[PDB]
């Protein structure tokens, strides 16, 4: 384990070897403006991380920084990228956690774990931690069939999120987690994360600077109407539209013969390939080539759930 | 002077 | 281990030094007047914890003084704050206890935890025990799901909890839970006081509503009857949480997403001043909803309409 | 160790230093069996077990062996921990105390032991009782789940060492889960007895046995309070009548008295009785630890394989 | 784990050593022109795992390769071949996944098994990864008969399928194959891209493939192989060849050879080397197997293939 | 360590004292082998394999050599250590006792030390009778889930070690859990069942020889109340009996005085017929009928009776 | 190690000098056509090894060469027979592979020695090996308790079956087997209950040095012994015999003259009434229950 600013160290004697090399194993050119859409998430980043770094005077008292926030949205959106953007574009240390990592053939090596994570996120910095998939690790508690140590995994975080009985001493720390499934958490952890936020599915100007953004650095045609496919991919997700523009793409090599010069002649038509621009046939085909992930029942559901139980 | 100790494992 | 009262030692050899670095690892100012109702967990905590410094003579016969007690009820209503307050307020050594630090991959670590913290706790003082999250350490014991090494803390938490007319060192074990139904009918028992806990009404979320807003300048127009009437079945935590978003609501009017670096620090002047609006609370009773619909709180209570000792 | 009668002396030198130190620290004159009501048969037993064989020695011989062992099961708040107290209290012989814990050590082959010295102990020191409280954990079935290696050891030195020298060893258990116990186990209980919740008049004298000491009204009627519970375990009936006790205490209100004049109002409310309005006002803030299906799982085992 | 490329060589130290030997338990002669048919899946291979080692300068950025195919139909096509055929066409190293290697006793040592799975395609080559019968491994999440220990698979498979992503170290492709292409994922489809179908019966593929098992060097008279491509319907890509096979069989058994030896032993062996066949023994091998598959399974495949698949 | 017959002595200098210690503790009360009902069969194993060499050595020279070992499977009570015991009273060979708790050996490389200092102990007093009393214990699975790294060199060295003349008896009362590789070298897997009508009669005229009977010859309907009784609760039955007759004359309200001639009265007392009927009523079966079965199908499966 | 057919020579100096002399210590006129049952594993065995040998280019392409082979059947059949026959009938270097002749006590070696085997039977003749005892052999590779050079030694195994030399294997208990290590197991035959042949020369040959009667019938009770295995005959003829002295009186009656009657017994010879209150007490160990599960494992995992 490193030292942290202001040259202190760390006295991790009461836990064994492995514990900490799976806790340390846990440990750029990203910005905040690649993520099109989602301005409240953003807004309560920035009211929570990157404003208490700059005016510390302010957030005292009543208005004391948040402790946890908890994205709750469809399979295809962006949920993932916005905690690697909030990682690149900041200053505190980034704990990855996913649901391998709290987990040992042991008795009583979960819990350990839990609580050497929250210790070092505490001692190192104002840090945050991310917590990917919180639906595999935090679901009801009083189910049929859970086993006996995924309960005090719960109770862990149950017991650890909330705390620092000092009024003093108060060091910052932030927990964030994202959902497909946000009808299955439990009814008293489901209090320790404030500001629970749906994420919806990309609107029509949300497509257009979408399919503007990622068609940028390959040389396209003046004569693609941008209007008629942010008017036409109806029901698209996020994470479609970016694999519509890759089939886009490669469409014009498809359209030249390639797999009949097999090696021979091969290295010499790829030569004047790599200039050539991309017109409306390719994105015509690329509609008619790719279909959505459709079904929007969970849509749906997420999207009641989050109108009843949701605090933006 | 080789002592032995006991662990204990779960299982599912 | 340090001394106690009356400079005495207490002698920790059979146990190794793992085990006795756990058990002292578990050993702000806030009065017991800040806690919103609950007038007869109170009561309990007076006579059971206050009463007997003052004046012994009393509490000595047929009388003596209530040795457990469990609250029950729903997320997010004002137990682990009646813990603190009472660790707070009072003279007495105080123990935080959780479902992971009475657990070690060794066999015959579980069980010794325990007993080596019964014995500290009647050693040292007029001690309170707090056990946080109690279901989840004490289950049903002929059960299906359940290890070997869970049986023996469970019997150890039913051998120490009961037991001569000498030793009159005190020992309150007080314990928090929100799914009581979970609980083995031989602790159930031990637990002479199963008080419960309900959310706030009508009349008590005023109170908290103008607890939780001393400090911040507001205006005079906010009316608190109409802003304890559109409030129904939200918690303690939920009430905290609306009158926490209000003030940030107050930050969200200015545009602060544009200025950046230049004079910050003396743009966030004139917003260190502003009062907190009647359009705030209209904004932020509208960004915030309750955490869970009625479902637990209703087999809670009927829970413990039939099987609690008020 | 200490020396017997007769000054003998054991020798414990095969066995390490802490095993004797945790067998000597499993091992007066204050209670009775008087204060314990009903429980007739367990009476009984008790009596033609560990009294009546001090007394006669020359009549408990050859068939008319006195008997080795006894399980008391039942409900889980009857009374059956008060009279190994109060067994241990009335009589003049060595007893033991052994719960769940003073048995397991993290090194293997020491958990196996501790019950040999045990009793090879009792055997030593005199006409002994050991008092095995919570007998469902080391009980079981043996060719269960989930069933530690050393954990079946245990089983098998308590099967070995249960049988077979005119020294007398008394092993008394208790449990409130006795369908799960060993098959090869419960056939060396001889004697397992049930013990039920007390009857419409086993109440009233309970309730007469707990409120003496305490200066009362003359206008209580037991009989009501006797035939109001219907279903108390126990007890719960001194749980109810130390709500009736303290509830003088919450009728004038000491909360607003702070120091002030405190010490003269806690004589006034020294010697003043528990009027009939504090046990209506108790009835109706204690219930019992209920759900009787337990207690009806217990008297069919019980009716089933006890032997009375 | 013996060693790769550069000998470089892989520190196994958090993992047990039950564990890296049952991911070492997961790692010939046929062609690329052997599967007839199927040009969807064999443009779709060529364009993601050959053209990329030749000329890498061309995909970066937008034009990266692809990450993922799927292989869905109905029983008996040649999904196994396509991932046999694809391993002996390049130098790749081939992993083959099923649902009975992520199976162990002990809580959490069968997610790391898939973890390290994914680490040593990583470190070595590029690397093709063959999850065989998907429909058991990732199922719906959030179901009524869920096991506890089978949603942690399904979140480490999301988890590491989709990665820093940027400077792309090594290439690993992950195939799949399934029956049932319904009882799949919401998560886990959106991973697979190009999603595609793929099926059974063509009467030119019929006839190519009648073309391409007849060795038999008797029987110049019973070519009937338009009629033999009538009666192909209905017929598998598996049933095609079983058909020939029992065509070979009632090529000696047509004619009772039972009871021959002693007298022209050996002349009974040899004769049956040039036994010409016929429309008699064609006919009976016609009516030996039936095709056993109905065409529920096929349209409901085609249904969803229809509607949820990208090719 | 004593010496052996023939003046000979033992050198054990390679072992410590307390593995000498540990050997030399578990190595007569007069019992007979009239004194068991039933079990004709075990007996008769018994009388060839250790009664038989002694009279006649001459004709077990070659073929015809006896058995070298036995393990007992039934349901607990039916009498598996009363054999063992009556045939360890009325023998000249030298007998041993092994127990669990007896190979604990909390060093490393030390258990298998005391088991080959047993079996060269056995083949040093020539004639050796072994009782390894209740060996589910150490006989699991050689490859288990959850084992330690020594307990299969307990396996290991048993089998190798149990290849001068030694017996070994066994009893189990879980026989299926024993290994495939322990259960070949048993040479005799025998049942031992529960009583039946003519049995229980016996039982109860035996126990009852010392207090005095004295109409009550009903013995027939005693066998017939008592349908499912395991044997070990029969004697249970009669010692029921005999404390009733202590329990009809009220003693305990005396203190002290009057408490030898009032014993005095009921030494001399007569168990009459109200008391069996009595018992009856407070004496049931220790377990139901399942390991019975489980343990018969066993031998039907695999007890090479 | 002695030279082979078409002058070649074996220099193993790379490897350890005691284990070519383990392997070098494995290297008749037995019963051609005395097995009257099971003529498809004549078959198979006469296209496998006899037929591809003779006239090489009938069993070539789809015509294809088989691997392996896994005998399973009851323990009272001819599974060491069939192997003996076909190493005593065909001119192929026979080797044998049991649990004995891969243990070893150095860490390194116990793997060596199957490559050895494969190399020397590669490099003989177009041989063919039997591993004998594959249950115990192979069984679960993802184990637990079990230490960790048997899942060296599988891996080793797994890593020269691809390679002429005709592997096959015998196995009592098949539902041990790996889901891995049945897929070069080709042909997972069901091998039925055999015949009178050589049980009733066993019954001969066991009982000789004891006296016997004339009026012995040995095909009524070789037709009654239906399903015994090798030693259960020989536990039928010790319950026959022991049922001589058992049918005298000397548990009664003690001490006093016991060697006469013991010598009169000792003359007493096997009469019928033995033998038929033997084959009465003396069932089988092998229980009627393993033959089906070993069909419903041939149904289910094998193509029987
Ligand atoms: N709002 C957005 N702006 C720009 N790109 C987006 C946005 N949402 C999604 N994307 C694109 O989608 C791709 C994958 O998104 P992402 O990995 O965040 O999905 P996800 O949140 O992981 O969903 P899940 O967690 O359910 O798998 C990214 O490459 C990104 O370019
Ligand atoms: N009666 C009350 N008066 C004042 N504040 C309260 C009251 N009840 C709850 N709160 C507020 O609720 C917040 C959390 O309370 P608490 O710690 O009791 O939650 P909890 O019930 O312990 O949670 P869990 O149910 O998960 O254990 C505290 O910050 C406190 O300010
Ligand atoms: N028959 C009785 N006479 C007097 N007091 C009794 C009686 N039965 C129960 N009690 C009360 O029960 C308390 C002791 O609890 P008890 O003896 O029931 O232990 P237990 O609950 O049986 O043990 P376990 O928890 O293992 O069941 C005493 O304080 C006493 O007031
Ligand atoms: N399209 C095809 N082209 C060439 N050969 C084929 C084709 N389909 C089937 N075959 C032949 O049929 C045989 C069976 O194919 P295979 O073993 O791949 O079954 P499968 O498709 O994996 O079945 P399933 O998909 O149900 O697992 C193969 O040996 C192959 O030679
Ligand atoms: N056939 C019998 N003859 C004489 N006494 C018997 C017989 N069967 C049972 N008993 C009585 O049963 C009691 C138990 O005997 P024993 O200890 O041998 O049973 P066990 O089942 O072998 O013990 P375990 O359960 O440890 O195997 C003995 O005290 C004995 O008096
Ligand atoms: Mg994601
Ligand atoms: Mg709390
Ligand atoms: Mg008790
Ligand atoms: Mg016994």
């Amino acid at each position: 384990l490193p030292q942290n600013s202001a040259g202190d160290s760390f006295d991790a004697s009461a836990y064994d070897a492995y514990i900490v090399q799976a806790v340390r194993g846990t440990m750029n050119t990203m910005s905040l403006d690649d993520i099109i859409g989602m301005h409240d998430v953003k807004q309560v980043l920035h009211e929570a991380v990157t404003l208490p770094l700059l005016v510390p005077e302010f957030f005292q008292g009543l208005r004391s920084p948040w402790k946890a926030m908890v994205l709750a949205g469809p399979p295809g959106t962006g949920k993932t990228l916005i905690a690697r953007a909030i990682a690149s574009e900041s200053s505190s240390t980034f704990f990855t956690v996913s649901s391998t990592d709290l987990s040992s053939k042991w008795r009583g090596d979960s819990e350990k774990i839990v609580r050497l994570l929250f210790e070092l996120a505490r001692f190192y910095a104002p840090s945050i931690i991310f917590i990917d998939q919180i639906d595999t690790l935090g679901g009801q508690r009083g189910n049929s069939g859970e086993h006996e140590a995924s309960r005090r995994v719960k109770s862990e975080f149950l017991v650890q999120m909330d705390g620092s009985q000092n009024k003093f001493d108060s060091r910052r720390v932030f927990v964030l987690a994202a959902t497909n499934i946000p009808w299955e958490l439990d009814e008293a952890l489901r209090r320790r994360f404030e500001k629970r936020i749906f994420i919806p599915l990309p609107d029509i100007d949300a497509r257009k600077k979408l399919i503007e953004k990622s068609m940028e650095g390959t040389p396209k045609s003046d004569e693609i109407n941008y209007d008629d496919l942010a008017a036409r991919t109806e029901g698209f997700s996020g994470a479609d539209v970016v694999s519509l523009c890759r089939t886009a793409a490669i469409n014009v090599l498809r359209r030249y013969d390639t797999k009949s010069l097999r090696g021979g002649e091969l290295t010499a038509a790829m030569e004047s390939l790599k200039a050539e621009l991309v017109r409306n046939i390719d994105f015509e085909a690329a509609l008619q080539a790719v279909s959505p992930s459709a079904g929007p029942d969970t849509m749906l559901k997420c999207k009641e759930w989050c109108d009843s139980f949701g605090a933006m | 002077e080789e002592e032995e100790e006991e662990e204990e494992e779960e299982e599912e």
